[PDB]
């Protein structure tokens, strides 16, 4: 009755340990084997057995600490986190998920869920703009610590928020986009922590639109343009999937393929 | 299972040298040859194709069709019901290949010049047979980052891996709809592999040929593949000090992993 756990540590982490981690994560969010336009599609929420609704990422760091983020196979997002003998979840957006998250860290007594949800809108209200939150092995190392000591008044909410967003971006959004993973690799590569640039943020923001445009394509052709931005902020249109195949790695199920 | 939808988008079709799939002289008489014409920015219908859910690529009710005319293998506009159905049905591939299933032949442009009439050829994934159904007729400019977060750089006909620099135009790459990867510095040249065997060191050569060793495909696994020979770009010996990128059987290691950081 235990979900699968992918392991990763910021302790002497390398572009390889990270790369393997992200691929291992994707590996477990795609067993479903439903690809479209060479891009894998996440399991369909609707009718998905609770038993295979989540996967766990155990995160360790230099300070020999470990937290376990819970991710929804449905969208690769962190729904909750377990810090040792504590376990907190985000506030679900519906009765449906609300029920599911209560299957996560059950043997944990001090498990509870906040009043706020885990979407950036909220998390940015609590902790600030993604565009101002540094990413890299450094932040993730500390984000893990914070998460760990939240239950012991070691972590402020705005800080808990931030700790979450960096994990989400460095993990969920990396799993979703090989472009973001790529971006992390460079940071890790050079031990240079930094904030997400326009291109990264806009991508996270467009994941839903993209998953759709792409799945409702005629032949890789979009019904309407998806707008994106270059690292310099400038926006551009994308009427074709080809350009995205190497960018996005996961898509949320949006409709059944035509038989 | 609530099926998706076929939006039948209205797009241009960019190909060789980034010219558009154009209906010559805007004449829509059964048989008027489809050509390659510099892309329009206005709304003229001779350069706008609707990808109807019947596999046809209509432009003003008229079908992109394969002309049964004399030498043959010619592509022309033609009444969609008048024409042999099979010659109006196509499949746009992610590989950037537009193929007529019936014949198994693929849309091609034997010349980079404007006015070149379209013809259907046998698929050999050459640049000249690669297309893109986008209303975006410009080359996607970007830098191509590989190993150690280093950038692909071009100097003359040589291309190696250097540390990325904000300025540096040598690290700017224009990704043409035709599947070519061209150095911003000279869009007349191509990222070329003058051989289809392992270890073949990749160079920057004239695009004139629009060969199979000049068309590339950025795969979902971060590799830049050559549809023809099946090899992928690869920083030989995972050593950027060798100043050599080569084609090599795909293994997936970070030395074969690239990212179009735009
Ligand atoms: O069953 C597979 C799992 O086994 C665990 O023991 C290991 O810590 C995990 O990373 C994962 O490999
Ligand atoms: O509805 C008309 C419009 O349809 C769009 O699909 C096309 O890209 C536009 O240029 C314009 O023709
Ligand atoms: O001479 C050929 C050209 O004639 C123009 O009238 C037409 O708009 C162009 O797309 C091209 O077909
Ligand atoms: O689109 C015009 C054409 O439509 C066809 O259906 C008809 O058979 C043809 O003679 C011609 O009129
Ligand atoms: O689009 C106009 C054409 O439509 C066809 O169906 C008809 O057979 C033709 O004679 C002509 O009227
Ligand atoms: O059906 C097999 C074919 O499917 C196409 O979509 C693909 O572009 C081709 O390279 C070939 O693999």
């Amino acid at each position: 009755k235990q979900y699968p756990i992918i392991n990763f540590t910021t302790a002497d982490a390398t572009v390889e340990s990270y790369t393997n981690f992200i691929r291992a994560v994707r590996s477990h969010l795609t067993t479903g084997a439903d690809v479209r336009h060479e891009i894998p599609v996440l399991p369909n929420r609707v009718g998905l057995p609770i038993s295979q609704r989540f996967i766990l990422v155990e995160l360790s760091n230099h300070a020999e600490l470990s937290v376990t983020l819970a991710l929804d196979v449905t969208n690769a997002y962190v729904v909750g986190c377990r810090a040792g003998n504590s376990a907190y979840f985000f506030h679900p957006d519906n009765q449906e998920d609300a029920e599911a998250i209560t299957h996560l860290f059950t043997d944990v007594q001090n498990s509870f869920t906040f009043a706020f949800g885990g979407n950036y809108d909220r998390l940015e209200q609590l902790g600030g703009l993604r565009e101002n939150i540094e990413l890299g092995t450094g932040p993730l190392e500390d984000a893990i610590s914070a998460l760990y000591y939240y239950s012991t008044c070691g972590t402020q909410i705005p800080t808990l928020a931030r700790s979450f967003m960096v994990c989400i971006q460095m993990i969920s959004e990396a799993a979703r986009f090989q472009y973001i993973e790529g971006e992390m690799r460079t940071r890790i590569r050079y031990n240079r922590r930094s904030a997400p640039d326009p291109s990264v943020i806009t991508l996270e923001n467009s994941w839903g639109r993209l998953s759709t445009a792409i799945q409702e394509s005629n032949q890789g052709a979009f019904a309407s343009p998806i707008q994106l931005q270059r690292r310099n902020g400038s926006k551009f249109n994308v009427y074709d999937v080809s350009i995205l195949i190497p960018i996005i790695a996961l898509m949320v199920y949006r409709c059944a393929p035509p038989p | 299972a609530d099926v998706c939808m076929d939006p039948e988008p209205i797009v241009r079709i960019v190909g060789r040298n980034g010219l558009c799939v154009d209906v010559t002289g805007e004449e829509f008489f059964d048989g008027n040859p489809i050509q390659l014409w510099p892309c329009k920015s206005n709304t003229d219908w001779n350069q706008l194709w609707t990808l109807r859910k019947d596999s046809t690529i209509r432009s003003n009710g008229k079908c992109l069709t394969i002309s049964k005319s004399s030498p043959r293998q010619q592509v022309v506009i033609y009444n969609c019901s008048t024409a042999t159905v099979g010659a109006t049905r196509w499949q746009i591939w992610d590989n950037r290949t537009i193929i007529n299933p019936r014949s198994g032949l693929v849309l091609a442009a034997t010349s980079g010049n404007s006015g070149t009439k379209l013809t259907v050829q046998t698929n050999i994934y050459a640049v000249s047979q690669g297309w893109l159904p986008t209303n975006n007729t410009q080359p996607f400019v970007t830098t191509i980052v590989g190993l150690y977060g280093m950038c692909l750089q071009a100097n003359s006909g040589k291309v190696w891996l250097e540390d990325c620099t904000s300025e540096k135009a040598e690290q700017q790459w224009a990704l043409y709809a035709d599947g070519s990867i061209r150095p911003q510095q000279n869009r007349d040249n191509c990222l070329t592999t003058d051989a289809n065997i392992k270890g073949t060191v990749v160079k920057i050569l004239s695009c004139g040929p629009a060969s199979s060793g000049q068309r590339w495909m950025f795969k979902n696994d971060g590799t830049i593949l050559n549809l023809y020979n099946g090899l992928v770009l690869d920083v030989r010996r995972s050593d950027p000090s060798l100043k050599q990128i080569i084609v090599h059987p795909f293994h997936g290691n970070l030395n074969q992993i690239w990212l179009p950081l735009f």
